[PDB]
């Protein structure tokens, strides 16, 4: 029942993410989807897996919203991602700071949230499990990529889209403290994290070469 | 042409798409400028006992009176037993006690059923 | 300064009483505070008796 | 501690290790505890040594009272109202005792759960066997008595149970 | 009450009612906190069949999926001591039967 | 707590050389700590172990006779 | 997986069920049928108190393993060998479970085999 | 929201609201600027081609295509500005707008603070008192007879007069008050 | 926030800017003062187009009952200044 | 402290439709015949710092070259500091 | 016992010899003392009670309750200073007398040991109740409220008065503890069915049992805040009380006469949380939820289990001060506004932000948070009826749910939102009000921290 849950869950909710256009409403969808992977791994019997994921969760989302408040707030309290155009210049910091977080988001080798969505994946493939929540899971975390790529895509890349006076300013060292320190966790936190804990599970040691690569390919 | 939207009870139907804005007719003028003029009297009396200086208090609105008396006050005067009342009123009033009923009393009975046999394992129950 | 009086107001005095109440009224009553019993391996001396604990049947050590 | 019996909350004889350090870096656990040590236990020490003399100084004791035996409900008349209260105040004195006797039975399991970490499973059997006994016992005295329970009830209960095990006995025995 | 016009000049403006004007019946169940009749992009009975074909099909290919899982080509995991006998529930006055594990 | 930047009115916004900087520093450093994992560990990521072949596995060391003998 | 696919798709006798596995005597095969060797005994394997699920063949790896890494707080990364020689129990163990499920599945088609040769004969 | 309503909207005031929210809705869905412009003056276009249409009824069978056509393809998330009925930021900040009365209730040790707030305060609520006797009399001889028919209130037409039912417009909180 | 506190000579500045380069609009011909349907021959679709343009440069919606009857530059800062509660 | 600068509006005759999408947009546009003439409205988004982009992989690799020159001098110091 | 009955009689003369405009400051001050006297009471014993004499006894069932009804008459008295200002002297001084003699009636009902006295309290409390409502009510309807929560009492009350005196006709004895200690078992006939009947019928209509409501929203909507907050605190409880008491001579045959009212129970705390969610009135929506939480209580009464006792227990007194504590805001809202329609003074955190904290915290208390003994009471009862039967969940979790539904509704609705722009009257909040509110609210959560006192003698 948690597996089935888990699988549903994170399905429907990277499902409606990839089509919203509130980027507020893009990263909640993006937690339910990852809430959702944790209880799949419940559901495959992978408690310390998940609460690592849990870890790895919070750095990378916590920064994930400090740039989309960072936005907002510079660009007049505007959410909407039809109305952000070119900040990767406008605004550079927030930029490598999103670009880091999603990165680590949709699972990038020897970032924070490789270490936890990786075995995620390889522990679900080596399962006795449902093919239905494994497919789904796969699903999920395609659209993963596809909702994270449409965030970058929609608020950083083209032309400007916003009101024609401009009061873009990132040059306050709280804002610039605060998310540097979260991006130092979602850099290096799942190496320090993984290495320091005494292991909680037996892993996978021998996979088929295109079956451990399955992540990074949908993704 | 499109597919039609159909309107139901939770969603209703466009003030666009309402056949009945497009059929004008004089007498259509008129209702709805009478509504205006109810509108518009009722405004100005508003607004006239609104920004009034002398006025201290709350502005005394029959429209709300009216509203609370008839939901509470003005019932059981109004009604008469009907089949449809006295069916409706048997039904929600009597049959969700009756099926709790039977759904508890057979509940119990197997447990003090399966206490009988002894095959129940009320192994640590000691609390109750 | 500001950071001296701070971390003995905030941190050293809240520690103080905790310690104390743990220390002399928590630990008083027994089953109050219970540990994991540490890990023991193979080689391993132990403080309050002093012996080892023998190592293992020297499995067959290549690659 | 003095402050309770040992054999009333048993504990296993706490074997540690020794530190093996492999490597010569300073683990900073070390140097962390022993600053701890000079920053907070020493102060806390010296205020409980004043604190200890102070009462030093005062000593007073209290005492645990003591009740005696009276005739329970079996030796009671069947409308003797001064022995039927003698003997239901003796019986919820009695209850109360046994409902503390559980919870030093489920104390032990506790601690034997939190203790043995890992392999509990294993090393606590003792502990669940005692609190099984136990719950038996006390779940057979006052399972089923219900609010508005007394020392008869509880004699109705025991004495149902009883001619229960005497037909039983008799039917095997007549098998 | 959500439906109603949010430009106009109402003297309650968050309920958006007038001073003398009826008040409905049932105010207190459309009151912008609660149920709303708004129209909807798409039909009320399309939504229906989609939500409830979404969830059917989810539903059904769950259950597929348990009748026909997916693992690994691999034989039981194995463990020494008699399947871990004494780990696992103990019993140790019994001495169950032993299982041995073959070499390969 | 900032600077005092102005607004610009159509124009791209002023940009402090310090923000720069910092954003060019964290972005080398995330890919310097890729590439320097994937040095030094390359099998978190390709494995480590090859994955044998069942049916390269002779019918000796399974067990097999020639449906014959047993 | 290719295994789902012949046993969902092709003869479910053809290939094992999972959860019944093995269906055959171990002595069937050969007659020598060596045991498994246990390194670590009962008592140190439970001081240690690893894991129920990670109390099989590969324990003394993890032991040192875990030793390695309390002798050596400090330094996390130091102990990169003895992570190395318990995967490599693990990756045989898991290879050994791999020829468990391919000889049991070479078992079941030479037993079809046999029978259906056995059925081809009589009915001549 | 400051002009009164009518008791209608004609043809001309409809087929406007429609061209605003068609080409509101073609921008949420035409998200680039360039793109945007290609197909609004596609849309301008498409309007333009039953401008001169003389039979209101062909004109009234036209606009309910169009706003079937519409309500076909209405972009079910459309772009709202922050404020506005449906934005993000809609009435974020009314629970910060505080009744000019309530400093009415303020001790005199908190008006002690703020004396020339206060005496401004005073000018303000003897004008008030003395051009409300002036505005009901004004308000009583220019209603029509029967009640009023639209919500639209007349200016001053005197030197010293003020206008009919002033007060609450001009003491408005603030769009922003914290 | 850190939004500056804008006023009437912006807001006439900003609304004489929009409609310069609106090119249906011969900007030395235009004034604050000048009519939409008369002084400079515009329809109103142009109108409602203006309209448009005024909202999305200052960032903020008029609605249609108050957007259709604001014919002249001067009349459309006065209502921006009236929304947004500009002293001077 | 506030921002009080009495920032002035750029010349609107600065921006001009050659050289950006908008061009393309009026050519398509005449090609049918239909002008657009909101189109200087919206230059200044093509114009300045704005003028130039950047792709998604090229996002992506911000700082892959000072990253990657760091990566090859600290591999190059390792071999040269363990070769002893 | 007489060291708390005797000061409260003396209230009497003293409040009638008192100058005029020292009436509710010498009430007040002395009601208080009596109160921190009576607090003495919670000192119990695991064994049988504090039998002071032959006429009175204290029990840890008795004691929270005398406890909790000398602590509400000083805030009643405060709540009542307020819209008496203009009423004369003598007529001043009966309201406090009528208040006086209700106090006086209920600590000696509590304690009772008696069960004739104890009935005779028990409807001698019905006089001043009735006077204070068809008096100082303001409503035409406070006559025809009165008139029902006259009669449906003593239509209950009446057979078992009968059942009384029949039973001592036969056992002999009245008294508490004899009937106690000489108890037998009730066979399953007619005669003992309709005994059980006639001993339960009573304090079920004063719960009120779910279909024996009516008059409770009457009563309690007509009645003036000091009667509305002793209606709610105490009076009801006192069937709660009764049946416990009682229920000790009708074993084993409330075994199958529970049924039904466990039944009527059961569906309707559903039915009268929903009831909640749709109201224009917030005493009548109090005044719901006052009947949902006792529905519970006669649940854990009929269940006749230690955990039920307990938790029944818990809960009368933890409902009596949230109700209590809600009445009083709602007074307070409504001695400004004077029209009691909810919907009508909106957003109210905007201009009485104090007022909006006490508002929010009695709806948290009235919503059940936890660690509050709301929650205690609440959760003791739900387990005990799960091991009743495991079919009771479903309903006891949609309870939960519609309680925080109206809860948070009733707190949304008038604090929350923009204020009613032609309300200018909204004085800022006296500083009695605000002590009433604090003099509710923090027994409550300082009752958390020594819960034992309020579990009842099964603890
Ligand atoms: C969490 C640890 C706290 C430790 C610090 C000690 C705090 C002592 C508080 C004692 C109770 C407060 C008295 C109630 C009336 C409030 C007085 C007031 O008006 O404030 C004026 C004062 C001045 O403000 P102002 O600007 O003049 O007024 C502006 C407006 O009023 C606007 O004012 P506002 O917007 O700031 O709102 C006022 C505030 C205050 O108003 C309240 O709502 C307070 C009442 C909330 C409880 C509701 C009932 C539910 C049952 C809970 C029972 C817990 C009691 C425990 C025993 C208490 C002993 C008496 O409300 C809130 O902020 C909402 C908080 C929601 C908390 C919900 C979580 C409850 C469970 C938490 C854990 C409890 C058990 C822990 C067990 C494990 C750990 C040991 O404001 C304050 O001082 C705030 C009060 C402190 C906040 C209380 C929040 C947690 C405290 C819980 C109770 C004690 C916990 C014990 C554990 C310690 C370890
Ligand atoms: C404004 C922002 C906050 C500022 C203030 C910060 C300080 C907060 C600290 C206070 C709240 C934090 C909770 C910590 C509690 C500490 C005290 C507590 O531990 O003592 C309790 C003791 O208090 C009492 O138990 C509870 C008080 C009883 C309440 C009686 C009500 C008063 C009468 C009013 C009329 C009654 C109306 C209601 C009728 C029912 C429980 O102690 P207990 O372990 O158990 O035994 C006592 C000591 N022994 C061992 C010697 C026996
Ligand atoms: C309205 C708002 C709420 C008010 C309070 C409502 C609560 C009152 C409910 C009364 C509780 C139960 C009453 C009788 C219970 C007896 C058990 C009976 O129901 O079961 C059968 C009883 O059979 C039939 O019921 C016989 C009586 C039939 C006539 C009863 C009228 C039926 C509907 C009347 C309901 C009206 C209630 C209000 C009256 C004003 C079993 O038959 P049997 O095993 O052989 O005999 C058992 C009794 N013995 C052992 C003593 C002999
Ligand atoms: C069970 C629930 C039974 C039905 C409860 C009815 C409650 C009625 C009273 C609620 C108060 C009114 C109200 O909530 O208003 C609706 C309110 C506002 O609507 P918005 O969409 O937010 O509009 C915002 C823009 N205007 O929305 C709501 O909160 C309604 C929520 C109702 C939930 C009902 C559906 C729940 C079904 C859950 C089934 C699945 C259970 C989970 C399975 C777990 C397995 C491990
Ligand atoms: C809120 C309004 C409710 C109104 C009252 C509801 C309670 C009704 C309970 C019954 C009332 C009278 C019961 C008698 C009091 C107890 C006395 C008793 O138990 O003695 C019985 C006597 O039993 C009776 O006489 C009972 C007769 C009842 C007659 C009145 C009937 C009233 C209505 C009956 C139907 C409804 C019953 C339950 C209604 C519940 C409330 C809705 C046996 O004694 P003996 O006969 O001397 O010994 C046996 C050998 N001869
Ligand atoms: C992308 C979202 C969906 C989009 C689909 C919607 C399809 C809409 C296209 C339908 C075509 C029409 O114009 S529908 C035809 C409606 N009828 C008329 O146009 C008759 C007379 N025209 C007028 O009166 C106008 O107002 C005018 C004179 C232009 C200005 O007037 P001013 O001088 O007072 O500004």
């Amino acid at each position: 029942m948690t597996l089935c849950l888990g699988a549903i869950t994170t399905l429907f909710t990277a499902l409606c993410a990839i089509t919203q256009n509130d980027i507020k409403k893009i990263v909640a969808f993006s937690t339910s989807s990852q809430l959702g992977l944790m209880m799949v791994t419940i559901g495959i019997n992978q408690p310390h897996l998940a609460f690592l994921h849990i870890c790895m969760h919070a750095f990378f989302k916590a920064m994930l919203f400090m740039c989309s408040g960072s936005i907002i707030h510079s660009l007049n309290d505007e959410q909407d991602i039809r109305k952000m155009g070119g900040l990767y210049k406008a605004m550079p910091f927030t930029t490598t700071a999103l670009i880091i977080g999603s990165l680590a988001l949709t699972g990038m080798p020897y970032l924070t949230g490789f270490y936890s969505k990786d075995l995620i994946i390889e522990a679900v493939n080596m399962s006795y499990t449902n093919a239905w929540a494994l497919l789904m899971t796969l699903i999920a975390t395609s659209l993963t990529a596809a909702y994270s790529t449409r965030i970058i895509f929609f608020a950083f890349l083209g032309k400007p889209r916003f009101p024609p006076l401009v009061l873009i300013n990132e040059n306050n060292p709280l804002l610039i403290n605060s998310i540097k320190r979260l991006l130092i966790g979602s850099i290096f936190a799942g190496f320090i994290i993984s290495n320091n804990i005494p292991p909680m599970t037996v892993p996978n040691t021998t996979m088929p070469l295109y079956m451990k690569m399955t992540a990074l390919i949908v993704t | 042409s499109f597919p039609k939207y159909k309107p139901s009870r939770l969603a209703t139907l466009p003030a666009t798409l309402d056949p009945a804005e497009y059929d004008i007719s004089p007498e259509t003028r008129k209702a709805q400028a009478e509504r205006l003029a109810i509108r518009s009297r009722l405004k100005r009396e508003y607004l006239l006992q609104y920004n009034d200086p002398n006025r201290l208090g709350v502005i005394e609105d029959p429209a709300l009176i009216r509203w609370t008396y008839a939901r509470s006050a003005n019932i059981y005067p109004n009604f008469r037993p009907t089949p449809k009342t006295s069916l409706l009123g048997a039904l929600f009033g009597i049959g969700p006690l009756f099926f709790w009923y039977y759904v508890f009393k057979t509940d119990r009975d197997k447990k003090e059923k399966l206490i009988q046999e002894g095959k129940l394992d009320q192994t640590f129950n000691i609390s109750y | 300064y500001r950071h001296s009086i701070f971390a003995v107001t905030h941190v050293l005095i809240p520690v103080w009483i905790i310690h104390y109440y743990l220390k002399y009224h928590v630990t008083a009553k027994p089953y109050t505070v219970v540990e994991r019993k540490p890990r023991i391996f193979p080689g391993d001396t132990i403080l309050e008796t002093g012996e080892v604990i023998p190592l293992m049947k020297e499995f067959p050590d290549q690659h | 501690p003095d402050s309770w019996d040992k054999d009333v909350y048993p504990e296993p004889p706490r074997r540690t290790p020794a530190p093996a350090p492999q490597t010569s870096l300073p683990n900073p656990v070390t140097y962390l505890t022993k600053i701890f040590d000079l920053l907070v236990d020493r102060p806390v020490t010296l205020a409980r040594e004043f604190i200890e003399q102070q009462h030093a100084k005062n000593r007073y004791y209290y005492y645990h009272r003591e009740f005696r035996r009276v005739p329970d409900i079996t030796e009671c008349e069947e409308k003797d109202i001064l022995c039927m209260f003698e003997a239901e105040m003796q019986w919820r004195r009695d209850y109360k005792v046994d409902q503390e006797i559980v919870n030093i039975i489920q104390e032990r399991l506790k601690a034997c759960q939190q203790r043995e970490g890992e392999s509990y499973r294993q090393n606590c059997a003792k502990e669940l066997e005692q609190f099984t006994q136990v719950s038996k016992a006390f779940q057979d005295r006052y399972s089923d008595l219900g609010a508005h329970y007394s020392a008869r009830k509880c004699l109705a209960k025991q004495k149902q149970r009883m001619l229960a095990e005497r037909k039983a006995a008799k039917e095997a025995a007549a098998a | 009450q959500q439906e109603r016009d949010p430009w106009y000049d109402w003297d309650h403006p968050d309920l958006r009612l007038n001073w003398g004007e009826p008040i409905h019946w049932d105010l207190d169940m459309y009151i912008r906190n609660r149920v709303d009749t708004s129209p909807t992009p798409v039909s009320w009975n399309t939504m229906c069949k989609h939500l409830f074909g979404f969830v059917a099909f989810m539903l059904f290919m769950f259950w597929v999926g348990e009748i026909y899982p997916s693992y690994q080509p691999v034989g039981p995991k194995q463990y020494p001591y008699n399947d871990l006998y004494l780990e696992r529930g103990g019993d140790p006055t019994k001495e169950p039967e032993p299982v041995v594990h073959y070499e390969i | 707590g900032g600077v005092h930047i102005e607004p610009r009115y159509r124009q791209f916004p002023q940009l402090t050389r310090s923000q720069l900087i910092q954003a060019e520093f964290f972005s080398a450093t995330m890919w310097f700590w890729i590439l320097w994992r994937f040095w030094h560990d390359s099998d978190a990521v390709l494995g480590h172990f090859p994955y044998p072949d069942p049916s390269q596995w002779t019918d000796e060391e399974l067990g097999i006779l020639p449906d014959d003998e047993d | 997986g290719a295994h789902l696919a012949r046993r969902y798709l092709g003869d479910a006798s053809k290939e094992p069920d999972p959860l019944r596995m093995p269906t055959f005597p171990p002595d069937y095969g050969f007659p020598e049928r060596k045991e498994r060797e246990m390194v670590a005994t009962q008592q140190e394997m439970n001081d240690a108190q690893l894991m129920l699920q990670q109390r099989d063949y590969c324990a003394h790896y993890l032991i040192q393993l875990l030793k390695c890494k309390r002798d050596s707080f400090p330094n996390f990364l130091a102990c990169k060998h003895e992570q190395h020689d318990w995967d490599y129990c693990e990756h045989l163990d898991y290879v050994k479970r791999m020829k468990e499920f391919e000889r049991e599945r070479r078992l079941l088609q030479r037993k079809k085999r046999r029978e259906q040769r056995e059925a081809e004969m009589a009915r001549g | 929201a400051f002009s009164a309503p009518a008791a209608y909207l004609t043809h001309q005031q409809k087929v406007l609201r429609l061209y605003k929210r068609a080409l509101r809705h073609l921008e949420s869905w035409c998200v680039h600027r360039d793109k945007y412009r290609y197909f609004a003056c596609l849309m301008r276009a498409r309007f333009d081609e039953h401008k001169n249409e003389k039979d209101m009824v062909k004109a009234t069978q036209l606009l309910r295509q169009a706003e079937e056509e519409f309500w076909y393809g209405q972009h079910p998330q459309p772009y709202i500005f922050p404020e506005s009925p449906g934005g993000t930021s809609y009435e974020r900040y009314e629970c910060y707008k505080v009744p000019e009365w309530c400093l009415d209730d303020w001790h005199p040790s908190e008006k002690a603070m703020y004396p020339d707030y206060f005496a401004k305060r005073e000018q303000w609520k003897r004008l008030r008192r003395e051009s409300w006797e002036r505005e009901v009399k004004q308000l009583q001889e220019e209603t029509p007879p029967g009640g009023p028919r639209t919500e639209a209130l007349p200016p001053a037409r005197k030197e010293g007069d003020l206008p009919p039912l002033w007060w609450h417009i001009v003491t408005r909180p603030r769009e922003r008050p914290m | 926030s850190d939004a500056p506190p804008l006023t009437l000579e912006a807001i006439k500045d900003r609304v004489l800017y929009v409609l310069k380069l609106y090119d249906k609009i011969d900007p030395e011909k235009l004034s604050v003062n000048s009519h939409f349907m008369k002084d400079l021959g515009l329809d109103s679709l142009d109108q409602v187009e203006i309209i448009m343009a005024m909202e999305d440069e200052f960032g903020f919606e008029i609605p249609d009952i108050d957007a259709e009857k604001l014919m002249c530059p001067q009349e459309i800062v006065d209502y921006i200044a009236d929304k947004k509660d500009v002293y001077e | 402290e506030h921002g009080h600068s009495k920032m002035e509006l750029p010349d609107y005759k600065q921006w001009k439709i050659e050289g950006t999408p908008l061009e393309t947009v009026q050519e398509k546009l005449a090609a049918r015949g239909l002008r657009d003439p909101w189109g200087r409205n919206e230059a200044w988004r093509y114009s300045g710092g704005f003028a130039n982009n950047v792709s998604f992989v090229g996002a992506l690799l911000k700082g892959f070259k000072w990253g990657f020159a760091a990566f090859v001098v600290a591999v190059g110091a390792e071999y040269y500091l363990e070769s002893q | 016992m007489l060291k708390i009955i005797i000061p409260t009689t003396m209230l009497l003369p003293m409040t009638w010899m008192s100058k005029h405009n020292m009436i509710w400051i010498n009430a007040t001050v002395h009601s208080l003392l009596i109160s921190l006297i009576s607090l003495s009471l919670l000192n119990q014993l695991g064994e049988n009670s504090l039998n002071f004499s032959l006429t009175f006894f204290s029990d840890s069932l008795s004691a929270p309750l005398l406890v909790l009804t000398t602590w509400l008459l000083p805030l009643m008295l405060m709540a009542s200073q307020s819209h008496l200002s203009k009423e004369t002297t003598t007529r001043k001084k009966l309201y406090i007398t009528m208040l006086i003699l209700l106090q006086l009636f209920l600590i000696m009902t509590f304690t009772a040991t008696e069960l004739i006295l104890f009935y005779i309290l028990f409807e001698a409390t019905l006089v001043p109740t009735l006077i204070i409502i068809t008096r100082w009510g303001n409503q035409t309807e406070r006559l025809n409220a009165g008139l029902y929560f006259l009669f449906y009492t003593l239509a209950g009350s009446l057979p078992l008065l009968v059942a009384l005196v029949y039973i001592q006709n036969t056992t002999g004895s009245l008294n508490f503890l004899i009937i106690h200690y000489w108890s037998h078992p009730l066979s399953n006939s007619w005669s003992n069915i309709f005994m059980w009947l006639a001993c339960i019928m009573a304090f079920m209509v004063k719960m009120p049992l779910y279909g024996l409501h009516l008059w409770l929203p009457k009563a309690h909507v007509e009645a003036p805040i000091a009667g509305s907050m002793v209606l709610a605190a105490v009076l009801l409880k006192l069937g709660g009380y009764g049946m416990m008491r009682i229920t000790t001579i009708l074993n084993p045959l409330t075994n199958y006469m529970a049924y039904p009212f466990l039944m009527l129970s059961m569906w309707g705390m559903i039915m009268t949380s929903s009831i909640c969610l749709r109201q224009t009135d917030l005493k009548s929506l109090i005044a719901y939820s006052s009947v949902s939480h006792m529905a519970l209580v006669i649940v854990a009464i009929m269940i006749q289990t230690p955990w039920s006792f307990m938790g029944a227990t818990a809960l009368m007194i933890a409902h009596g001060l949230t109700s209590s504590m809600l009445f009083c805001l709602a007074n307070t809202n409504y001695e400004r506004v004077h029209s009691r329609t909810m919907i009508l003074a909106r957003g109210l955190q905007t201009l009485l932000p104090l007022m909006a904290t006490w508002w929010l915290v009695a709806s948290l208390t009235n919503l059940a948070l936890p660690p509050s003994i709301n929650l205690i009471g609440e959760l003791f009862i739900i387990t005990a009826s799960f091991s009743w039967s495991n079919i009771t969940i479903i309903l006891m979790g949609m309870n939960m749910m519609i309680t925080a539904l109206y809860s948070l509704y009733m707190l949304i609705t008038t604090q929350r939102g923009k204020y009613t722009h032609h309300i200018n009257n909204i004085k800022p909040s006296f500083t009695r009000e605000n002590a009433l509110m604090a003099l509710h609210i923090l027994p409550l959560l300082l009752l958390t921290l020594n819960p034992k006192m309020i579990l009842g003698p099964l603890y």
